[PDB]
C-alpha cells in the first residue's frame, strides 16, 4: 500500500493505490484507501483496513456532531485529535493504523495530520506512508514546489503512487486522486495502473529498462 | 531516543532539542518542537515512546495552566517538576506506563535564578546545572564538565551546546536533524532561531 | 428492599439545638452512676452493678472493660450501645495503631477514636446517637495517667475527677472538695467508695460495686516471662474481695 | 416509604435560604467567642471555653485552638466533635499538597478546600451540615499573614480582625473601634482580650477560660512560630494587660 | 382516609386494598376499547383509536411481538411500549436459545411477574396499561388479558377500556357462534368488528379509525391499518 | 444513595427549588455587564453587611474562567465557587482537546448545562446562583456578555445586571444604553456601568469594584482610586445642573 | 409527602399532568406541514428590550432532514436534543442512512417517563419529567413529510399543523380551520406567520419570532431575519385587502 | 532489569557510647552513567535518621511519604516520633506493598529522647526488620560494607572516633563499587547534637 498527502498553493494533493494483499495473496486490486469523512475531509487508509475504515467512519460521525453543537466547521486540527485521543485510548491492544487527515478550512488553510495507532499526531506537508512510502518520497521530495499548478500536483500524486505501484510488490491495482480546496474536496478518478504505466512511460521516457 | 540537552548558565536555561520525528525506516518530519511552554517561565522538553510523549507533556501543561488560573499566579519550577515528578513516579506502577523523559528549565521569579530539572520515566528527579536524557550526555557530559561554569552568560551557553551538537553530530550513529533551542530567563521564553550555524 | 435511609435523623432544630444529641444525653443520665478518679501514680474508674434481678450472675456483665492492656472504660447509659462500642474500640485499638506502629495508642487518641464513632452515629445516614456517656481511664509512656468523658455528641473532655449519670451533680460535688493533687492511688480508691456510697441506693458491697485501676505494671497478669520492654498491663480489675477490704477502712 | 422520615436538609426556604444552615449558625452563636486580630508581624487567636468546671485538666485540654500545620492553625466556634472532623482533612490535605509540591500549602488553598467541603453538605447528600465555624489563622510566600473565616454554609472570607461564635456583633464592634492598620502583635493580644472580657457572658475573664495563640515571625531566626500558650502563660499575659 | 393509604403501592389500605394498583387500573378504563376473540383457527384483535383534534393521526393501539404472537392496549401507551418490548425479547430467546417459540401461556405468565414486581415495592409505580394478547402457538389459538395487577387471563374473546362492557356483552352472547369460525378469518374479523361498534357512542368507524390484528393456522401475525380495513366496516 | 427528588413540578407547573434559587439571587449583591464597542465592563457591590475585610485575599466578585473570560455572579458565594471550579476546568479541557480556548457563547452553554442537571437529578438542590459571563472569542473582537440563572436558561445581553436592586438598576440601563452608540470607549462604558450602580449602592466609593475586560486577554481590574475618580466625575454630571 | 411517579385517582401520574401546565406558560410554538415542507415557527419573547434576541434558541436543528421547535421550559430540552442528535448520527454509522422522523421522535419520547426514585423497573433517574414540549418536523423517504408532537408524558402524535405553549388553544383553533392538503410553503409560513401574529402579546416584527423550514431538496434551514421581514411585510399587505 | 542496581549506592549506621552515625554516598547514576554527585540518601523526621538505598524514585517517594506521615503522627500525638515507633512505621509501611514492593533498603538511625539509649534498624524491601546493636549496611556495596564493618567495628566509640570507623567502612567499601562513590556523607548523632561532614573521595 502506498498512500500521500501533501500541501500546496490550491489545496491538497491525496493519492492512493488500492492493492490489498494476505502474504503473497492479492486479496483485492481496487480498494478504496481514502475515506470520505464528510464532504470537506478527507482520510487514507493505512495499517489495519477496518481499523481506518472504522475509526474514521466514526469520527465522521463525531465531526458531524460537532458542527451540530457548534453550528461551525470542525478544525482539522480538531478533528484529527479527536481520532489520534481516541487511538491513544486503545494503545497495547493492537490497533493499526498510518493515516493521513487532509483538510482545509478557512481558519487554517491546507492542513494535514498523520495519526497512527501510536497515537502519534503530526502537522506536515508531505506525507507517505504504506509499504510503498519510499517509493513514493523519492519522487515527491525532487519535484515538490509550493507553487504547483493543479494539474501539475494532481500529476506528481499520480506519478507517485506509480513509482510505487512499480516497485513494491504490496501496492498498484489502480491510483485514486483527490484535491482538497476549501469548498471541498474534488475526486480526480481511478487510473488502473497496467495501463498508466505504458502511457506515462512513452510520454515521459521513464522507466526505460522496462520493455515494452 | 531523541536528542534533550540543557544547560543553566547564569540568568538562564537552554534546552536543545533535536527537529526529527523517525517512524521505522523514514524521517517522517524535520522540524518537529519536542517542547510545551508550562508557564510563562517555565519550560518542559521530552523525549521518549511515540504517542505517550506528547499525551503526557500535553497533560502537564493542561495541569499547569490551570493551577495558574485557579490561583492567579505562577508556580515555582521546583513546584512544577515535583508535580511532574509525581506524575510519572504513579505510573511506573500503572497498567501502562508513560515512558517519557523530560527536562524542566524554568526561571524561578522570586529567587531569581533560573533552574534546570532533570526527570526520567520512572520519576527520578535531579536538580542540575545541565543534562541530558538517554545516550546524549555520554557524547556532550565530557565537553560540559569540561568547559561548564556557573557565571556563563546566554551567549557562552550557546556555544557550548553547539559544540556539544558538534560531537553528537560527529560520532552519534543517527541523523537527529538539528536542534530546535529555547531560552528560558526574566523575560519568559523565546526561540533562538539562529543555530544551525552560528 | 435495602438500606433506603441515606439522610441524616439528627437535624439542627431552628432553636440550633441537635435533637437526638439532646435526647441520647437525656438516656445517659437515667443511667446508673460511674465515676472516675484521677491520682498522682493511678486512676480509678467505677460504676454500680444494678443487676435487673437476683437470678442473673452479676460477674457474666462487665461494665469496667479493658480496651488496651493500659487503658479502661466504663459508662453510664444504654449497656448494648457500650458493649458494641468496646468492640469498635478494641478493634480500633488494634487496626489505626498497634498494626501499624507496633504499640498499643495513647488515650487521648484511643479516646479520639471513639469520639470519632461517635460523632459519625450523629451525622451519617439513617442512625440515631449513641445513648451512653464514657469515662476512659489509661496510661502511656509520654503522657502519664489520664481520664477522660465523651459524650454522645462526640465531645471528649480531661478531667482529674468526674462523675457521670443519675446523680453526677451531686458526686461531682463530693469530688471536688475531696480532690487534690497530691493523692495516691489508695485514698482515689477510698474517695471513689464514697463517693459511689451516695449513690447507690442498696446493698453496697464488693458484688454489687465494679472497681477498677489503672496504676502500676502488673507482671503477675504477663502470661509470659522472658521478654523486659513490655512488663504488664497497667488495667486491673480489683476483685470482690479487695473491695470489701477497702470498706471496712471507711 | 422511607421518604416520611426525611427532613430534607439540603433544600431552600421560600426566602432562598438555607434552613439547616441557618440553624446551623444558630447554633454556633452560644459558643464560646473566638477572636482572631491580624498585625503587621503576626496573628493573634484568642478563645473562651464553653462548658467549664475547677475539675477539667485545663493543662491537657483544647477544645478551640488546633494547629493545622506548623504555619496554620484554626479556633473552633460550634460542635467541637464536627469540627475535629474536618481538622483532621484539612491536616491531610495541608501534607497532600506538600508532597505534592514540595511547598507548604497556601493558606486560602486550604480555606477554600474545608469551605468546599462544608459547603457540600449544604447541596447534596441530605446529610446534617457541620455545625462549626472556624477562624484560620496563618501564613505563606504570598500573601503573609491571613486570618479567614468560614461558616456551616461554606462561605468564607478574609479580615484583619474577626470574632465567631456568641456575641459576635459586639466583639466586631469593638474591634472595628480600637483597630489601626500598623497594629503591633503585643498590642493585639490586649485587643483581643480586652474584647472577650467586654463581652464574656460569665463573671470574669479568668486564665482557666481561655485558650490563646499567636503566629509570630520572630526576627532572631526565619521559621513562623506557632504558639499554643499554656496555662501559667494565659495567667501572665493576663496581667500584663490589666484584667487581673 | 386516603391520601394515607393510597402513596404508594406498597401500602395495603385496611380492607386489604392495594390503591395505587387500582389507580393504574383506572387509565385502562379511560382508554379507546379494544376486542380481542378466537375461534379455533385465528384469533383477532379489532381496536378503536383515538386521535386528539381533528387535524392529527389516530395513536396506534396494536403490537407485534413476533411472528406468532402480539396485543393491543389500553391505557398509558408508553406502558405499552414497555412491556410489548419485553415480550418481544422473551419470544425472540426462547427462537434463538431453543429454537422454539413461546407459549402464550407463558408470554401471560412472564407478564404477570413483570407486572407483580412493580406492585410490592416501594418508589415504583403500576404498571398503567392494559393488554389484549393473541397468537397461535403449539396448542392453537389464544387470547389473553393482562391487568396491571398482574392478574392475566385466558379467554375466548374479550374487550377492554372505556364502554368495553358492551362489546363484552356482544361476545358473551355470541360465544357460540364465533368460537366456530373456523378456516374463515374475514367472518371473524366482522364478528370482533361487530363486537367493537357495540362500545361505539362518539362516531362510527371510519378508515382512520379502526385497527384490527389477526394471527392463526397459516396467517403470521398481521396488522391491518386504514386502507385494508375498508371491507369490514 | 441519597437521591429524593428535591426539584419537582408543583400543581400550577412550578419548580419551586430553582423558583427560591432565583430568590438566593435577588438577596446577593447586584452584579451588571454593559459591553462597548471593543470591551464588556463588569461591575459589582461589596456586600456591606460586616466591615474590617482584608481585601488583598477575600475571593474578588468577578473571575477569571480563562485569559479571556470572566464569570460574575449573585446568590450563594460558596455555590459559584462549584460553578466557577467547573468552568475553569472544561476551559483548559477544551484547549486540550479543540486545540484553541471556548468562545464566550460555549463556556456560558456550559455553566447553564451544569445548572440545569441540577435541577432534574435526584438528592441534590439547584445553584443558588446567577451568572454574568463576558469576554471575547479567540482571535475575534466582538464584546460577549452572557446571563445565566438557577434554571440554566442563558441568553447575551448589551447590558444586563442581576442581585439585589437589579430591577431597578436594569431600569436604568434601558433608558440609558442605546445599541446605536454603545458605549464606544472603555472610559465612556465604565461611566456607564458605575452611574448605574451608583443609582442602588448609595454614595460609596470602595463600595464599587469595576473589571474591564477587552479583546486578546488584556483584562484588568481597576484600583479603588480609579473608580473613585469616575464617581467623582459622575456626581459632576449631576450636580452642575 | 407523596411520591414522584404516584398515581391520581383518575389514572393520572400527577407529575405529568403539572408538566403539562409549565408547558402552558411557555412561548408559542407552531408547526405546518405541507407537500414542499414542514414550517416550524416560535413566538422569541424577550423578557426585558436589553436582551439580544438572536441569541434565543428555540428552533433547533437535529440533524440535515430533521428539526425541532421548543416550548416550556426550554433549558429542559438540551439534554432533549443533545439525545436526538446523537441518535440520529448514531443511526447513520451503524446503518449508512437517515433516521427516519417517527423513529427519531419515538426514540425522544423514551425518555419521558425515565424519572423517579428507584422506581422498581429498570434505572431511570431524572428526578422529574422534562418541562418542555417539542415539534419535531422532518422529511424520510418513506413517509415523506411529518410533524410530531412529542409531551413530557412520552406520548407522540403526528399532525398536519400544530401549536403548543400560552397561545395553543387560540392558535390551534385558527389552523384547524386554514389548513387544507393542498398547501404551498409560501402560504404555511405566511400562516404561521399571521397566526402567531394573533396570539402574540407584543407586535410581531423579524426580531421576536422566528420561521424555518425543512424540505426534501434544502433540508433544515433556520429563516435569516431578512428572509421573514420580507415575509412579514408579504402579510401585512396580503390582510390588508379583505 | 534488577531495580536495586539501575542507580546504585549505599548507606551504613553505626552505634557508639551515646551515638550513632549513619553515613551515605552522594551517586546517583543510570547503570554505567554518572547523573548525580548530590544524592544524599539520609533523611531526617525530627531527631530520627531514615537513610534508604535502592532504586531513586522510590527512595525519594519513601522520604516524601514518611515525611507526610511523621507530620501527621507530630500533630495527632503532639510529640516528635521515636526510633523504635518509627521502625515500626517503615516496616509496616514496607509490608503494605508486599506483592509490587518498593525496591529500597532502608536503615533507621536515632537516639530515643526519653531513654537515651542509641538505636539503628535495617530492613528488607518488605520490611523485615533487623535491629542490630552493632551496625546496619545496605546498598550495591553492602557484602563490602559488611565486610569492612566486621572488622573494623568496636564497641562503644566515642562520637569522634566512630566517625573515622563509619567513614573508612564506607569510603573503602564505596571504592569496591562500581556503583557507589562520587561523594560521601556522614551523620555523627548525640542526644543534643547532630554533626554532618561531607568526605573528600575519588571522583570515578
Ligand atoms: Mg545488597
Ligand atoms: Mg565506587
Ligand atoms: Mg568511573
Amino acid at each position: 500500500t502506498t498512500t500521500l498527502a501533501f500541501r500546496f498553493q490550491g489545496g491538497i494533493i491525496v493519492a492512493v493505490d488500492s492493492r490489498a494483499t494476505a502474504g503473497n495473496w492479492v486479496a483485492s486490486q481496487t480498494v478504496k484507501r481514502v475515506i470520505e469523512i464528510n464532504p470537506f475531509l478527507l482520510g487514507t487508509m493505512a495499517g489495519g483496513a477496518a481499523d481506518c475504515q472504522f475509526w474514521e467512519t466514526w469520527l465522521g460521525s463525531q465531526c458531524r456532531l460537532h458542527e451540530l453543537r457548534e453550528k461551525e466547521r470542525i478544525s482539522v486540527a480538531a478533528a484529527s485529535k479527536i481520532l489520534s485521543n481516541l487511538v491513544y485510548q486503545y494503545k497495547g491492544a493492537g490497533l493499526s493504523m498510518g493515516t493521513m487527515i487532509c483538510g482545509y478550512t478557512r481558519k487554517e488553510g491546507p492542513t494535514i495530520y498523520y495519526v497512527d495507532s501510536d497515537g502519534t499526531r503530526l502537522k506536515g506537508d508531505i506525507f507517505c506512508v504504506g509499504s510503498g512510502q519510499t517509493f513514493a518520497y523519492g519522487v515527491l521530495d525532487s519535484n515538490y514546489k509550493w507553487d504547483l499548478s493543479v494539474e501539475d500536483a494532481l500529476y506528481l500524486g499520480k506519478r507517485s503512487i506509480l513509482a510505487a505501484a512499480h516497485r513494491d510488490a504490496y501496492s498498484g491495482g489502480s491510483v485514486n486522486l483527490y484535491h482538497v480546496t476549501e469548498d471541498g474536496w474534488i475526486y480526480h478518478g481511478n487510473h488502473d495502473v497496467g495501463e498508466l504505466f505504458w502511457k506515462v512511460k512513452e510520454e515521459e521516457g521513464s522507466f526505460n529498462n522496462v520493455i515494452g | 531516543m531523541d536528542i534533550i540537552l540543557g544547560i543553566r548558565v547564569q540568568d538562564s536555561v537552554i534546552l536543545a532539542s533535536s527537529k526529527a520525528v523517525t517512524r521505522g525506516i523514514s524521517v517522517l518530519k524535520d522540524s518537529d518542537d519536542k517542547t510545551r511552554q508550562l508557564s510563562p517561565h517555565t519550560l518542559m522538553s521530552f523525549a521518549g515512546e511515540a504517542g505517550d510523549t506528547v499525551q503526557f507533556a500535553e497533560y502537564i501543561q493542561a495541569n499547569i495552566q490551570l493551577y495558574s488560573i485557579r490561583e492567579d499566579y505562577e508556580l515555582s519550577p521546583q513546584a512544577v517538576s515535583s508535580f511532574v515528578r509525581q506524575e510519572l513516579a504513579k505510573s511506573i506502577r500503572s497498567r501502562r506506563p508513560y515512558q517519557v523523559n523530560v527536562l524542566i528549565g524554568g526561571y524561578d521569579k522570586k529567587k531569581n535564578k533560573p533552574e534546570l530539572y532533570q526527570i526520567d520515566y520512572l520519576g527520578t528527579k535531579v536538580e542540575l546545572p545541565y543534562g541530558a536524557h538517554g545516550y546524549s550526555g555520554f557524547y556532550t557530559f565530557s565537553l560540559l564538565d569540561h568547559h561548564y561554569r556557573p557565571d556563563m552568560t546566554t551567549e557562552e551557553g550557546l556555544d557550548l551546546l553547539k559544540l556539544c551538537v558538534q560531537e553528537l553530530e560527529k560520532r552519534m550513529p543517527m541523523d537527529f536533524k538539528g536542534v530546535i533551542v529555547k531560552i528560558v530567563d526574566k523575560d519568559g521564553i523565546r526561540q533562538v532561531d539562529d543555530f544551525q550555524a552560528q | 428492599m435495602t438500606d433506603r435511609y441515606s439522610f441524616s435523623l439528627t437535624t439542627f432544630s431552628p432553636s440550633g439545638k441537635l435533637g437526638q444529641i439532646d435526647y441520647a444525653l437525656t438516656a445517659v443520665k437515667q443511667g446508673v452512676t460511674s465515676l472516675g478518679i484521677k491520682a498522682t501514680n493511678g486512676v480509678v474508674i467505677a460504676t454500680e452493678k444494678k443487676s435487673s434481678s437476683p437470678l442473673a450472675m452479676s460477674e457474666t456483665l462487665s461494665k469496667v472493660s479493658l480496651l488496651t492492656p493500659d487503658i479502661g472504660a466504663v459508662y453510664s447509659g444504654m449497656g448494648p450501645d457500650y458493649r458494641v462500642l468496646v468492640d469498635k474500640s478494641r478493634k480500633v485499638a488494634h487496626t489505626s495503631y498497634k498494626r501499624i506502629y507496633g504499640e498499643y495508642p495513647p488515650t487521648k487518641l484511643l479516646v479520639s477514636e471513639v469520639a470519632k464513632i461517635m460523632q459519625e452515629a450523629t451525622q451519617s445516614g439513617g442512625v440515631r446517637p449513641f445513648g451512653v456517656s464514657l469515662l476512659i481511664a489509661g496510661h502511656d509512656e509520654f503522657n502519664g495517667f489520664s481520664l477522660y468523658q465523651v459524650d454522645p455528641s462526640g465531645s471528649y473532655f480531661p478531667w482529674k475527677a468526674t462523675a457521670i449519670g443519675k446523680g453526677s451533680v451531686a458526686a461531682k460535688t463530693f469530688l471536688e472538695k475531696r480532690w487534690n493533687d497530691e493523692l495516691e492511688l489508695e485514698d482515689a480508691i477510698h474517695i471513689a467508695l464514697l463517693t459511689l456510697k451516695e449513690s447507690v441506693e442498696g446493698e453496697f458491697n464488693g458484688d454489687t460495686i465494679e472497681l477498677a485501676i489503672i496504676g502500676d505494671e502488673n507482671p503477675d497478669l504477663l502470661g509470659y516471662t522472658g521478654i523486659p520492654t513490655d512488663k504488664g498491663p497497667r488495667f486491673r480489675k480489683l476483685t470482690s474481695q479487695e473491695i470489701n477490704d477497702r470498706l471496712e477502712a471507711l | 416509604g422511607s421518604r416520611r422520615y426525611d427532613s430534607r436538609t439540603t433544600i431552600f426556604s421560600p426566602e432562598g435560604r438555607l434552613y439547616q444552615v441557618e440553624y446551623a449558625l444558630e447554633s454556633i452563636s452560644h459558643a464560646g467567642t473566638a477572636i482572631g486580630i491580624m498585625a503587621s508581624d503576626g496573628i493573634v487567636l484568642a478563645a473562651e471555653r464553653k462548658v467549664t468546671s475547677t475539675l477539667l485538666e485545663q493543662d491537657t485540654s483544647t477544645e478551640k485552638l488546633y494547629k493545622l500545620n506548623d504555619k496554620i492553625a484554626v479556633a473552633v466556634a460550634g460542635l467541637t466533635a464536627d469540627a475535629e472532623i474536618l481538622i483532621n482533612t484539612a491536616r491531610i490535605h495541608a501534607q497532600n499538597y506538600l508532597k505534592t509540591y514540595n511547598e507548604d500549602i497556601p493558606v486560602e488553598i486550604l480555606v477554600r478546600r474545608l469551605s468546599d467541603i462544608k459547603q457540600g453538605y449544604t447541596q447534596h447528600g441530605g446529610l446534617r451540615p457541620f455545625g462549626v465555624s472556624f477562624i484560620y489563622a496563618g501564613y505563606d510566600d504570598r500573601y503573609g499573614y491571613q486570618l479567614y473565616t468560614s461558616n456551616p454554609s461554606g462561605n468564607y472570607t478574609g479580615w484583619k480582625a474577626i470574632s465567631v461564635g456568641a456575641n459576635t456583633s459586639a466583639a466586631q464592634t469593638l474591634l472595628q473601634m480600637d483597630y489601626k492598620d500598623d497594629m503591633k502583635v503585643d498590642d493585639a493580644i490586649e485587643l483581643a482580650l480586652k474584647t472577650l472580657s467586654k463581652t464574656t457572658d460569665s463573671s470574669a475573664l479568668t486564665y482557666d477560660r481561655l485558650e490563646f495563640a499567636t503566629i509570630r515571625k520572630g526576627a532572631n531566626d526565619g521559621e513562623v512560630y506557632q504558639k499554643i500558650f499554656k496555662p501559667q502563660e494565659i495567667k501572665d499575659i493576663l496581667v500584663k494587660t490589666g484584667i487581673t | 382516609f386516603r391520601n394515607n393509604y393510597d402513596g404508594d403501592t406498597v401500602t395495603f389500605s385496611p380492607t386489604g386494598r392495594l390503591f395505587q394498583v387500582e389507580y393504574a387500573l383506572e387509565a385502562i378504563k379511560q382508554g379507546s376499547v379494544t376486542v380481542g376473540l378466537r375461534s379455533n383457527t385465528h384469533a383477532v384483535l379489532v381496536a378503536l383509536k383515538r386521535n386528539a383534534d381533528e387535524l392529527s393521526s389516530y395513536q396506534k393501539k396494536i403490537i407485534k411481538c413476533d411472528e406468532h404472537m402480539g396485543l393491543s392496549l389500553a391505557g398509558l401507551a408508553p406502558d405499552a411500549r414497555v412491556l410489548s418490548n419485553y415480550l418481544r425479547q422473551q419470544c425472540n430467546y426462547s427462537s434463538l436459545v431453543f429454537n422454539r417459540k413461546l407459549a402464550v401461556e407463558r408470554a401471560g405468565h412472564l407478564l404477570c411477574d413483570k407486572a407483580q414486581k412493580n406492585t410490592q415495592s416501594y418508589g415504583g409505580r403500576p404498571y398503567g396499561v392494559g393488554l389484549l394478547i393473541i397468537g397461535y402457538d403449539k396448542s392453537g389459538a389464544h387470547l389473553l388479558e393482562f391487568q396491571p395487577s398482574g392478574n392475566v387471563t385466558e379467554l375466548y374473546g374479550t374487550a377492554i377500556g372505556a364502554r368495553s362492557q358492551g362489546a363484552k356483552t356482544y361476545l358473551e352472547r355470541t360465544l357460540d357462534t364465533f368460537i366456530k369460525i373456523d378456516g374463515n378469518p374475514d367472518e371473524l374479523i366482522k364478528a370482533g368488528v361487530e363486537a367493537i361498534s357495540q362500545s361505539l357512542r362518539d362516531e362510527s368507524l371510519t378508515v382512520d379509525n379502526l385497527s384490527i390484528a389477526i394471527v392463526g393456522k397459516d396467517t403470521p401475525f398481521t396488522i391491518y391499518d386504514g386502507e385494508a380495513v375498508a371491507k369490514y366496516i | 444513595g441519597y437521591d429524593r427528588a428535591l426539584s419537582i413540578f408543583s400543581p400550577d407547573g412550578h419548580i419551586f427549588q430553582v423558583e427560591y434559587a432565583l430568590e438566593a439571587v435577588k438577596r446577593g449583591t447586584c452584579a451588571v455587564g454593559v459591553k462597548g464597542k471593543n470591551c464588556v465592563v463588569l461591575g459589582c457591590e461589596r456586600r456591606s453587611t460586616l466591615k474590617l475585610q482584608d481585601t488583598r485575599i477575600t475571593p474578588s466578585k468577578v473571575s477569571k474562567i480563562d485569559s479571556h473570560v470572566v464569570l460574575s455572579f449573585s446568590g450563594l458565594n460558596a455555590d459559584s465557587r462549584i460553578l466557577i471550579e467547573k468552568a475553569r476546568v472544561e476551559a483548559q479541557s477544551h484547549r486540550l482537546t479543540l486545540e484553541d480556548p471556548v468562545t464566550v457563547e460555549y463556556l456560558t452553554r456550559y455553566v447553564a448545562g451544569v445548572q440545569q442537571r441540577y435541577t432534574q437529578s435526584g438528592g441534590v438542590r439547584p445553584f443558588g446562583v446567577s451568572t454574568l459571563i463576558a469576554g471575547f472569542d479567540p482571535r475575534d473582537d466582538e464584546p460577549k456578555l452572557y446571563q445565566t440563572e438557577p434554571s440554566g436558561i442563558y441568553s447575551s445581553w448589551s447590558a444586563q445586571t442581576i442581585g439585589r436592586n437589579s430591577k431597578t438598576v436594569r431600569e436604568f440601563l434601558e433608558k440609558n444604553y442605546d445599541r446605536k452608540e454603545p458605549p464606544a470607549t472603555v472610559e465612556e462604558c465604565v461611566k456607564l456601568t458605575v452611574r448605574s450602580l451608583l443609582e442602588v449602592v448609595q454614595t460609596g466609593a470602595k463600595n464599587i469594584e469595576i473589571t474591564v475586560v477587552k479583546p486578546d486577554s488584556d483584562i484588568v481590574a481597576l484600583s479603588s482610586e480609579e473608580i473613585n475618580q469616575y464617581v467623582t466625575q459622575i456626581e459632576q454630571e449631576k450636580q452642575e445642573q | 409527602d407523596r411520591g414522584v411517579s404516584t398515581f391520581s385517582p383518575e389514572g393520572r401520574l400527577f407529575q405529568v399532568e403539572y408538566s403539562l401546565e409549565a408547558i402552558k406558560l411557555g412561548s408559542t410554538a407552531i408547526g405546518i406541514a405541507t407537500k414542499e415542507g414542514v414550517v416550524l415557527g416560535v413566538e422569541k419573547r424577550a423578557t426585558s428590550p436589553l436582551l439580544e434576541s438572536d441569541s434565543i434558541e428555540k428552533i433547533v436543528e437535529i440533524d440535515r432532514h430533521i428539526g425541532c421547535a421548543m416550548s416550556g421550559l426550554t433549558a429542559d430540552a438540551r439534554s432533549m436534543i443533545e439525545h436526538a442528535r446523537t441518535a440520529a448520527v448514531t443511526h447513520n454509522l451503524y446503518y449508512d442512512e437517515d433516521i427516519n422522523v417517527e423513529s427519531l421522535t419515538q426514540s425522544v419520547c423514551d425518555l419521558a417517563l425515565r424519572f423517579g426514585e428507584g422506581a422498581s423497573g429498570e434505572e431511570r433517574l431524572m428526578s422529574r419529567p422534562f418541562g418542555v414540549a417539542l415539534l419535531i418536523a422532518g422529511h424520510d423517504a418513506d413517509d415523506g413529510y411529518q410533524l410530531f408532537h412529542a409531551e413530557p408524558s412520552g406520548t407522540f402524535y403526528r399532525y398536519n399543523a400544530k401549536a403548543i405553549g400560552s397561545g395553543s388553544e387560540g392558535a390551534q383553533a385558527e389552523l384547524l380551520n386554514e389548513w387544507h392538503s393542498s398547501l404551498t410553503l409560501k402560504e404555511a409560513e405566511l400562516l404561521v406567520l399571521k397566526i402567531l401574529k394573533q396570539v402574540m402579546e407584543e407586535k410581531l416584527d423579524e426580531n421576536n419570532a422566528q420561521l424555518s423550514c425543512i424540505t426534501k431538496q434544502d433540508g433544515f434551514k433556520i429563516y435569516d431575519n431578512e428572509k421573514t421581514a420580507e415575509l412579514i411585510k408579504e402579510l401585512k399587505e396580503k390582510e390588508a385587502a379583505e | 532489569s534488577d531495580p536495586s542496581s539501575i542507580n546504585g549506592g549505599i548507606v551504613v549506621a553505626m552505634t557508639g557510647k551515646d551515638c550513632v552515625a549513619i553515613a551515605c554516598d552522594l551517586r546517583l547514576g543510570s547503570q554505567s552513567l554518572g547523573v548525580s554527585n548530590k544524592f544524599e540518601k539520609i533523611f531526617h523526621y525530627g531527631h530520627v535518621f531514615l537513610g534508604i538505598t535502592g532504586l531513586a524514585t522510590d527512595v525519594t517517594t519513601l522520604n516524601e511519604m514518611f515525611r507526610y506521615k511523621t507530620n501527621l503522627y507530630k500533630l495527632k500525638e503532639e510529640r516528635a516520633i521515636e526510633p523504635e515507633t518509627f521502625t515500626q512505621l517503615v516496616s509496616s509501611s514496607l509490608y503494605e506493598r508486599r506483592f509490587g514492593p518498593y525496591f529500597v533498603g532502608p536503615v533507621v538511625a536515632g537516639i530515643n529522647s526519653k531513654s537515651g539509649k542509641p538505636f539503628i534498624a535495617g530492613f528488607d524491601l518488605i520490611g523485615c526488620i533487623d535491629e542490630a546493636k552493632d551496625f546496619i549496611v545496605s546498598g550495591t556495596a553492602s557484602d563490602q560494607l559488611f565486610g569492612m564493618c566486621e572488622s573494623l567495628y568496636e564497641p562503644n566509640l566515642e562520637p569522634e572516633d566512630l566517625f573515622e570507623t563509619i567513614s573508612q567502612a564506607l569510603l573503602n567499601a564505596a571504592d569496591r563499587d562500581a556503583l557507589s562513590g562520587w561523594g560521601a556523607v556522614v551523620y555523627i548523632i548525640k542526644k543534643d547534637e547532630v554533626v554532618k561532614r561531607y568526605l573528600k573521595m575519588r571522583q570515578d
